[PDB]
């Protein structure tokens, strides 16, 4: 039976364990003898399953940690709304969004730093923001600074609520293990309750507060004379003028005359020409349909009454001649291992973030977002990085599950067993695929570079030379462009302007979107992307599959998930643990995402973004140089890296001077990481031995004996600094370029 | 005159002969 | 009370308090005595 | 129930598996009828067949993708390049044979079938057998290159891509 | 039921010929006689290596020496007046 | 084959022997320590050189020393 | 003057730099109402620049052929305010810090587990020690004579 | 109706522009109060916003005064109270 199960006062609230560092583990609680202890305290802080073997005790800890994270997120949102209300030019940007740059940060006049308050327009000095909050606030119907202050106060109250909830559910009412393992109820509530009701409420807000205020805004009326949102609920007459169908009330809904609501519930496609974003009437209908779909979906599983499905029943009925018993045993694995669930959820969330990034640029949902290039580039890059990091974490935690929670004697599964019985075939095939893709993707660039350097432009792989046309993607584009006429007759326009419908949307003399052409250069970059993705997959999958054992190390599981090596024997056994494989795969994820964002930036600046005059002529930022220059490595070096870095390197003495400083700092940190990556701790411990002598000579030697960083810790520091420096270099370069020229 | 004959010899033929001889040497016994 | 005072004496908390006080002192000195290249 | 994948030859401790890709009767027959697996026949004829196939297949890429592809002399130049590649491959085969096989040593091929029946090991894994194989390969490859050239640019048959 | 025999180590370790065929020669007798007659000189591995290396080198040198300006731009040579240097150097 | 040597600073706690992944070391009777036993390495041809014994050595300095020497198919941990 | 440099009160490049900075600041002033807060903030920056340049003139700094102040370190008695006096003040503060650290490390050395007072600091003991750095030169000298400074191993 | 609120905005363009300028100027000067000398040590015991309605600080009071003007009792979107 599904019911609330709690335990009263399991852990006493006291400050006594705050004064004892390392209380959570047996080894660390004894106090430090060397400096390694100081690091070991921070590396094992959230490794709950290593603190205790009780599943219930671990689950309560993660449940409260989630509340803490939610409180932190609410504090962050409250700060964003408060800075929008108190230190921003939002109200001026509302009346002129095409000529005023959003800004919500103002610096103090100290040590000359007040130069960063640049001319963003609207009689305001500040730092231009690229988060896109202004367009979201305009879409939501927010018109005054007072409504942002109330949102900040509400977010503060909610953060306090989540913090209190975490304390209450760890110290007063701690749910039992059976409560957490009620997966059917959790799925039902998250599908129907959270998502369905949330989308239904947002749809209600859109049809009641967003649609009318945005209709007034798009009509060209002053924001300060638009009626307040509640005025559209009090006298329905105001709502019966923009849309006369509201005069009918809810009678059409209950009598199944839904076409009567076609005024504010539409299937249009394309973009709003005044706005440059998706029609709000389309978005409200989308959310209303998603609400019904999720509310019906959240009724699939059986909780307490007979109707519904059993997850174990579905899993045990899917087996075949090639897969033995099939999925039997997976319910036991996924209801007793936090790490497997974390791995699956991380992979799905990281994959979904990339889809969000891809969909937000091609279908701009927010008003005046498409013509704000700095916001678009920043959002795309940010979500790509988030997705890549989450995907890497998925592999890390799958390896952790394999090392710790895998047990064929009590939790056997045929599919996992059969995967482990032919891992050599999987890994060798992926190796061959990676080599083939690397050759037939990157060596074409080398061929083009050599042909260009040899004075033979006619022997290259180019649109004016040997062609490699992406015919399949071109066919998909043509099919999607013809959808409104044959395959989506009720739709008026295609789902995106990039499919090829031969139209361009211009807002404020700036190009929002237009059909994106695909040629040989795109054929090259797409296979480059596939190659890097395959190599990252190879590195991570090899670590997951070979974590327990290999022909080199028959007993790799006893060494743990995170160990440096197994000695210099067998020729050398460095970086054989599953942790190292994640450490190596982080670099390749970084490489892949960097290439993807470089591709996006160059393509958008060359073939989509630009300006349009009152003659009908389009002039792009880099003038369509992608097709003929992005086919050689020298082209990327010269026309992209050298040409577009001219902004960040001449930003000194302007409001963009903080990006050149961050450019240099990121370069410095990236170089700094190579000291940790290229060396080892045996040299550093010996070097420390001499400094300890100098300290002992002057009686200043500390009792906590200085130790060089551990073998694994040095790798972590090196990779963290490498990633930080690399990502910050592009952050500064992209922001400076797209703010100066965009 | 000479370069058209000498360049293929030094760049292709001599490396091939040397590689064959060295491979047969290192694979002995 | 005693345990909380013990916790506030831990290295990171004392470090952030000390460096915050130092940063405030230096910031105020630079606010009231800006652009100092020499010592008159 | 009924499982498809089985251990190789019924032995679960040999590092392989029996899959439809590896053990289906069609693929087994096809692999058994290739010249590389015809154990009981002179390796020279097998090398002749292998060279005839490979030199013939090598003509196209050199002729069509080469630097002189747009010249009127493209066919002969590409055929010469294919012949040079065949010569290099024969050199590599001779090097491998000299490095791998001593004159007096017997064959290194297995002497058992999958059913455990004793057979005569393949003479291709001997010095003389490999020498005959590489000689046949050279002779077949040159002839295949010449035949492809004769079909494409001496009779000028209406091939779609030339 | 057992896959370990000390008298049969080849069977135990999997020394099998999977796709090897013991079938007789599928080739015609006259064709085999022709190929045996006309490919015999190339079956001496010591002679074949020396012949291939030396003859291939000589053929490569000869072909490179017989190439015309139409085949190789390097043989054609420059056809345009030379460009001057940055500060008047020739 | 690598070289494994034992010095008389041994205290005979048998930590190296049970850390051997290839059964190279063993314990033999002795009279130089209270435990009346010392380690020996009679099967260094199976040594891989992972130095797991030295990680289990309590003596300062080490009483068991591994020197990486000529490489064989056994010492490189090759199964192919 | 020294090394061919001219005083910044005489050099025309210094005045030209000051004029160009004010002109750069005054160009952004045109985009705002004469009474607005950004106009009041740029005016404060203009006064700050004027005061900075006037101070650099008054202190008697030497400027090169670029209009920028140049420091003189060799020991000239009319340039002690650029390296010598600030260096002495730094050496007084750093010695203070080092001596207070050394005394605290010595004070906790003779305990049961002295590594716990290195991660959880005994704040009263530190308060006792801290103000002993005001006379750090005298004590540092005096343990040099007696021999309580250097461990003779 | 749209073309009635367009008429309303036509007659009040200058007034709304003066609201925008004031509200952005106050937002910028909130970071410069201390340097200006308006809201500092002896009078910032509460917020400079609180001091804006009891001391008439130069820039944070113009926004307060102009914020609602020509608006009805319960129809100013920038002040819940306005004319209570
Ligand atoms: C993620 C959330 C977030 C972020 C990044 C920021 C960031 C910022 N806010 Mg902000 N804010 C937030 C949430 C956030 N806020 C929320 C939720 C609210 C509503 C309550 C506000 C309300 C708010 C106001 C009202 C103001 C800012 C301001 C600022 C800016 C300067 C802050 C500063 O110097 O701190 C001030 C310094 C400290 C708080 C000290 C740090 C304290 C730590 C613990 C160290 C303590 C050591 C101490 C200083 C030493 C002395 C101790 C003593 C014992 C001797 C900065 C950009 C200011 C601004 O932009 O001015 C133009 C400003 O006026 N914020
Ligand atoms: C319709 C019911 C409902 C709803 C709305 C939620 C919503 C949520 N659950 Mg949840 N849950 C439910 C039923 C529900 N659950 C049931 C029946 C079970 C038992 C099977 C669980 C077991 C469960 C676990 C084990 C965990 C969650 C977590 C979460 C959060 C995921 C993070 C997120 O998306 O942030 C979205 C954020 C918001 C929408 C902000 C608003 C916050 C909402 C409104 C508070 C939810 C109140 C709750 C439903 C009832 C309160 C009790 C009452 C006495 C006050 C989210 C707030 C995770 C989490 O983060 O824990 C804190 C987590 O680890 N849930
Ligand atoms: C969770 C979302 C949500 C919420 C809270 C509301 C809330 C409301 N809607 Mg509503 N609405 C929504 C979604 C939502 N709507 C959607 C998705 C549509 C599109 C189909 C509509 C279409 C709609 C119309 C056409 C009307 C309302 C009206 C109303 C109001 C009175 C309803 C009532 O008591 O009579 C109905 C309630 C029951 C029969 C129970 C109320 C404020 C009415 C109103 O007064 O407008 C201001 C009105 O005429 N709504
Ligand atoms: C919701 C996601 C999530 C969750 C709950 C966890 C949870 C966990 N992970 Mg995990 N992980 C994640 C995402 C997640 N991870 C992702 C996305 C990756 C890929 C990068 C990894 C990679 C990873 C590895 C490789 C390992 C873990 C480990 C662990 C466990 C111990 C964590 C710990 O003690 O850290 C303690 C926290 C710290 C030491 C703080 C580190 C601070 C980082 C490095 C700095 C980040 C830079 C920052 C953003 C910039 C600041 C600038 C600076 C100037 C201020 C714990 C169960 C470890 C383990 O043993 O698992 C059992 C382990 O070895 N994870
Ligand atoms: C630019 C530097 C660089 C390059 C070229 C490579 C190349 C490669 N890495 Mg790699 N790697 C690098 C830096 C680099 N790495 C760094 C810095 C790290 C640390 C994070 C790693 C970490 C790493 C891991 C962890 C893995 C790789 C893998 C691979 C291979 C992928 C397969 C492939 O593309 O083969 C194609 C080969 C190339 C693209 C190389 C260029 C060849 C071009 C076409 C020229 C060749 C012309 C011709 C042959 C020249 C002959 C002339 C004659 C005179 C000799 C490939 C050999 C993976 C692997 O082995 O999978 C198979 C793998 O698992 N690398
Ligand atoms: C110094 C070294 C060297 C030299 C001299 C050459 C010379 C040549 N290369 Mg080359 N190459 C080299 C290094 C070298 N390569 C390296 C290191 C690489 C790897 C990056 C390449 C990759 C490369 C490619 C990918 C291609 C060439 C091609 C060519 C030819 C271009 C001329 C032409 O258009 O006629 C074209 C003329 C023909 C196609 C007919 C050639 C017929 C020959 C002369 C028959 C004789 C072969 C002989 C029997 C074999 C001797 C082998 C030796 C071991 C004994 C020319 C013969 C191109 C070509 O077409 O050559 C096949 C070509 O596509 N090269
Ligand atoms: C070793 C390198 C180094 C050195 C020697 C200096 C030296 C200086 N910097 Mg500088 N700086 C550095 C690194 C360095 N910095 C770095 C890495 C950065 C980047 C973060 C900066 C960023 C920076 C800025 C942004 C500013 C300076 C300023 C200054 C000057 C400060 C004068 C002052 O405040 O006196 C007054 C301070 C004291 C007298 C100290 C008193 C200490 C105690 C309280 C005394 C009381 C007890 C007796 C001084 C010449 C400022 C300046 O005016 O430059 C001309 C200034 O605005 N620096
Ligand atoms: C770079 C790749 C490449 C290129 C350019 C060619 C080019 C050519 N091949 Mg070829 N081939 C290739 C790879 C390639 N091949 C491979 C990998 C194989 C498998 C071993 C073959 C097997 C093959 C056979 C068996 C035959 C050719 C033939 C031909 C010629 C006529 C093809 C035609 O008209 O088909 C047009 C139809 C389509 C493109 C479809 C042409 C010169 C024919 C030939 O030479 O006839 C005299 C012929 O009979 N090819
Ligand atoms: C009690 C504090 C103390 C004292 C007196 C010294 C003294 C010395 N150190 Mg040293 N050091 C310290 C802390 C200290 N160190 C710490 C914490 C670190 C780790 C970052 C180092 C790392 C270090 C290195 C790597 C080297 C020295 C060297 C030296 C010698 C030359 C001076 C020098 O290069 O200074 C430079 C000093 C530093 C870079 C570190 C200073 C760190 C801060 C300022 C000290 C703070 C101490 C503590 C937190 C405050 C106590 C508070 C207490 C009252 C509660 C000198 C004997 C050098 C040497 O042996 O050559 C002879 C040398 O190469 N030190
Ligand atoms: C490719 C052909 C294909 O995908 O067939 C799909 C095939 C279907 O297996 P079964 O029908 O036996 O599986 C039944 C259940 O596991 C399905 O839930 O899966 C396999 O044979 C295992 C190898 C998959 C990975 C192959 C690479």
């Amino acid at each position: 039976e599904v019911k609330i199960l709690v335990d009263k006062d399991p852990v006493k609230t006291s400050f006594e364990e705050w004064a004892k560092p390392g209380h959570f583990s047996r080894t660390i609680a004894k106090g430090p003898d060397t400096t390694t202890w100081i690091w070991n305290l921070h590396a094992d802080a959230h490794d709950f399953d290593s603190h205790t073997s009780d599943l219930e005790e671990i689950s309560r800890k993660v449940f409260s940690a989630h509340f803490g994270q939610l409180s932190i997120i609410f504090l962050w949102l409250s700060g964003m709304y408060f800075h929008g209300a108190r230190f921003s030019n939002y109200e001026a940007w509302l009346s002129d969004p095409t000529h005023i740059g959003p800004s919500a940060q103002v610096v103090w006049p100290i040590v000359g730093q007040e130069i960063l308050n640049g001319d963003v327009g609207g009689g305001f000095r500040g730092i231009q923001i690229t988060s896109g909050f202004f367009q979201m606030w305009r879409a939501s119907g927010i018109t005054s600074e007072l409504q942002l202050y109330c949102t900040a106060i509400g977010a503060l109250i909610f953060a306090a609520l989540m913090l209190f909830a975490g304390w209450f559910h760890y110290h007063k009412a701690a749910p039992k293990l059976a409560w957490f393992q009620d997966v059917e109820s959790m799925l039902n509530h998250h599908l129907a309750g959270l998502l369905g009701l949330g989308s239904l409420g947002w749809a209600g807000h859109q049809v009641h507060v967003s649609l009318p205020i945005n209709q007034f805004l798009n009509a060209g009326v002053d924001p300060k004379e638009i009626p307040l949102p509640h005025e559209f609920i009090l006298n329905r007459d105001l709502l019966s003028q923009l849309y006369p169908s509201f005069a009918e009330g809810a009678t059409p809904f209950f009598t199944l005359n839904w076409s009567k609501y076609a005024e504010f519930l539409t299937f249009r496609g394309g973009l709003d020409p005044v706005t440059g974003g998706l029609w709000l009437t389309d978005i409200a209908h989308h959310h209303l349909a998603i609400a019904i779909l999720f509310l019906i979906a959240g009724h699939m599983y059986r909780t307490n009454w007979g109707i519904g499905h059993g997850l174990k029943d579905i899993l045990e009925a899917h087996k075949g001649p090639f897969t033995g018993q099939g999925h039997k045993g997976l319910y036991e694995i996924l209801t007793t291992s936090w790490h497997a669930q974390l791995s699956l959820n991380l992979a799905m969330l990281g994959s979904l973030t990339i889809v969000v990034a891809h969909h937000m640029y091609s279908m701009p949902p927010y008003p005046y977002l498409a013509t704000d290039y700095g916001t678009q580039l920043s959002l795309f890059t940010h979500h790509m990085w988030i997705g890549g990091f989450l995907i890497v974490g998925a592999a890390a935690h799958a390896a952790i599950f394999m090392v710790r929670d895998y047990d064929p004697t009590t939790r056997y599964n045929d599919l996992l067993d059969r995967v482990l019985r032919h891992r050599d075939a999987i890994i060798s095939h992926l190796n061959w695929a990676c080599i083939f893709l690397g050759f037939h993707s990157f060596g074409l660039y080398i061929h083009n570079d050599t042909m260009s350097a040899l004075g033979r432009p006619q022997d290259m792989f180019s649109d004016t030379a040997i062609q490699l046309q992406p015919v399949f993607a071109q066919w998909i584009q043509n099919t999607h462009a013809l959808a409104p006429g044959a395959t989506a007759p009720s739709a008026t326009a295609s789902t995106s302007l990039t499919w090829g419908g031969g139209d361009l949307v211009a807002v404020g003399g700036k190009v929002a979107l237009l059909p994106i052409p695909l040629g040989t250069a795109d054929f090259l970059v797409h296979h480059i992307h596939a190659f890097t993705i395959h190599v990252t997959v190879l590195i991570l999958l090899k670590g997951v599959l070979f974590a327990r054992s290999s022909r080199l190390i028959p007993d790799k599981a006893n060494l743990g998930f995170r160990f440096p090596c197994d000695g210099p024997g067998r020729g050398g056994t460095c970086q054989v643990s599953a942790w190292d494989h994640v450490f190596l795969g982080l670099f390749w994820m970084y490489n892949s995402i960097s290439v993807v964002i470089f591709h996006f930036s160059w393509k958008m600046q060359s073939d989509v973004w630009g300006s349009i005059s009152d003659q009908g002529v389009v002039t792009h930022i880099t003038g369509g140089n992608f097709a003929q220059s992005s086919i050689t490595i020298n082209g990327w070096l010269r026309d992209f890296l050298w040409a577009q870095a001219s902004q960040v390197i001449q930003s000194y003495g302007s409001s963009l001077s903080a990006y050149g400083l961050f450019f240099l700092g990121a370069h410095f940190v990236w170089a700094f990481s190579l000291m940790f990556l290229f060396s080892g701790r045996g040299y550093w411990q010996e070097l420390i031995e001499s400094i300890v002598w100098a300290h002992n000579k002057l009686k200043v030697a500390p009792a906590t004996q200085p130790r060089a960083l551990s073998i694994v810790q040095g790798r972590a520091v090196g990779v963290t600094h490498y990633l930080l420096g690399g990502i910050a270099t592009t952050w500064a370069f992209f922001l400076a370029r797209i703010i100066a020229v965009g | 005159n000479l370069p058209s004959i000498f360049v293929p010899l030094v760049g292709l033929v001599f490396p091939a002969i040397a590689m064959a001889s060295l491979f047969l040497h290192v694979q002995k016994n | 009370m005693r345990d909380l005072k013990t916790y506030l004496s831990v290295a990171p908390v004392l470090s952030t308090l000390w460096f915050g006080a130092l940063a405030g002192l230096l910031i105020e000195i630079n606010r009231f005595f800006p652009d100092a290249l020499t010592f008159p | 129930t009924y499982q498809v994948i089985q251990p190789i030859n019924g032995d679960p401790f040999i590092g392989s598996l029996e899959t439809p890709i590896t053990s289906s009767p069609l693929i087994a027959w096809y692999l058994s009828n290739l010249p590389g697996y015809r154990t009981a026949v002179d390796p020279l004829l097998r090398g002749i067949e292998v060279g005839l196939a490979h030199g013939y297949l090598l003509v196209g890429p050199f002729v069509i993708t080469g630097p002189l592809r747009n010249a009127p002399n493209h066919g002969a130049v590409g055929s010469l390049g294919a012949a040079g590649l065949i010569v290099i491959l024969s050199i590599t085969l001779t090097m491998y044979g000299i490095a791998s096989f001593k004159e007096g040593d017997p064959s290194t091929a297995p002497s058992l079938t999958l059913t455990g029946r004793k057979k005569v090991p393949d003479p291709l894994q001997t010095a003389d057998g490999w020498a005959r194989f590489t000689g046949g390969f050279f002779f077949g490859g040159i002839s295949g290159v010449i035949w492809a050239y004769f079909l494409l640019y001496v009779l000028d048959l209406p091939y779609f891509v030339k | 039921s057992v896959y370990f025999d000390l008298e049969d180590i080849a069977n135990t370790t999997g020394q099998w010929d999977v796709y090897g065929s013991d079938a007789p020669s599928p080739y015609n007798g006259l064709q085999s006689k022709f190929f045996e007659t006309f490919a015999a000189p190339f079956t001496k591995r010591g002679l074949l290596l020396k012949f291939l290396l030396l003859g291939g080198g000589a053929t490569l040198a000869f072909v490179s020496s017989q190439a015309t300006g139409d085949d190789l731009p390097i043989v054609k040579g420059p056809q345009l007046p030379p460009q001057p240097g940055p500060r008047g150097k020739i | 084959s690598h070289s494994v040597k034992i010095y008389d600073t041994c205290i005979g706690c048998t930590q190296c022997v049970r850390a051997c992944p290839t059964d190279v070391l063993e314990m033999i009777p002795w009279d130089g320590c209270k435990a009346k036993q010392i380690a020996s390495a009679p099967r260094t041809e199976d040594c891989v050189g992972c130095k797991r014994c030295e990680s289990a050595c309590p003596t300062d300095f080490l009483s068991v020393r591994v020197y990486l020497w000529h490489e064989t198919t056994r010492s490189m941990g090759l199964a192919y | 003057d020294i090394s061919g440099l001219t005083p910044c009160k005489d050099s025309k490049q210094f005045a030209k730099r000051e004029k160009q900075q004010i002109k750069k600041l005054e160009s952004s002033l045109k985009l705002y109402a004469p009474e607005s807060a950004p106009a009041l903030a740029l005016n404060a920056q203009i006064e700050k620049t004027k005061r900075r340049f006037d101070n650099y003139g008054k202190y008697g700094l030497l400027c090169g052929s670029d209009g920028l102040p140049h420091l003189i370190v060799n020991g000239d008695q009319r340039h002690w305010g650029e390296f010598i006096t600030p260096g002495i003040l730094f050496l007084y503060i750093a010695g203070w810090i080092g001596w207070v650290g050394r005394s605290y490390l010595i004070a906790i050395s003779g305990e049961k587990k002295p590594a716990m007072k290195e991660i959880i600091i005994d704040v009263p003991l530190a308060s006792r020690i801290i103000f002993r750095g005001f006379i750090w030169p005298v004590a540092a000298y005096r343990e040099f004579l007696n021999g309580d400074l250097i461990a003779k191993d | 109706v749209i073309d009635y609120y367009l008429e309303k905005s036509k007659a009040n363009k200058e007034l709304n522009d003066k609201k925008r300028l004031a509200t952005t100027d106050a937002n910028f000067a909130r970071a410069y109060t201390v340097e200006f000398g308006t809201c500092k040590f002896p009078e910032n015991f509460t917020g400079c916003q609180d001091l804006a309605k009891q001391k008439k600080v130069p820039f944070l009071s113009e926004d307060l005064d102009i914020e609602c003007e020509g608006k009805d009792i319960y129809k100013c979107g920038s002040n819940v109270f306005w004319k209570w």
